[PDB]
């Protein structure tokens, strides 16, 4: 399918599915 | 009768075993694969996308799926473009209280529901309000081939 175009790599280094955010 | 020979003219429950919350990246990767009939176990999918056990980026994801031969694209959509063009079984990106990052499976949304397949979870479906609560954006969207349509 054809919603758009891909965005930048940093785009994608963002998105994560098993990380953890608010380190703190 | 037998007017058109639909493949896979039937719905499944495709039975992921999951292993750590880590997988559930490799995980939804693996439930799109199996769901159009591809073996493809999310934990040959985890050696195969580079799966960080302290952060599974959607960026060794896609790369990978792509060495598969499966198309993927890593796209931005807001919530408004989930009552467009969505039909598609898509991993998208999803931070629960700005802690916990997980991948997430779309199935279709509608009434502004979102159907997603949590790795984590069973099939939980959110409503717009719940769903753009955790989240924030960025889609791969997974095509079930090439020319697949054709046979």
């Amino acid at each position: 399918l054809n919603i758009g175009r891909e965005l930048t790599d940093e785009e994608l280094m963002e998105m994560t599915g098993g990380s953890t955010f608010s380190i703190q | 009768s037998n007017a058109m020979l639909r493949r896979l003219f039937k719905k499944k429950y495709v039975c992921v075993r999951q292993y750590d919350l880590t997988d559930a990246g490799a995980a939804c990767l693996s439930s799109i694969a199996q769901y159009y009939g591809l073996k493809m176990s999310l934990a040959k999918i985890r050696e195969m996308t580079g799966t960080d056990t302290q952060g599974t980026n959607a960026y060794g994801l896609i790369h990978a799926a792509k060495q598969l031969g499966f198309s993927a694209k890593g796209v931005k959509a807001s919530k408004e473009d989930l009552l467009k063009d969505f039909r598609l079984p898509a991993i998208a990106n999803v931070i629960v209280d700005n802690r916990l990052a997980h991948f997430v499976v779309i199935y279709s949304i509608k009434n502004r529901i979102i159907t997603v397949a949590d790795p984590g979870k069973g099939i939980v479906r959110y409503s717009m309000d719940d769903f753009c609560s955790i989240w924030t954006g960025g889609l791969v969207l997974l095509e079930p081939g090439e020319a697949f349509q054709k046979g």
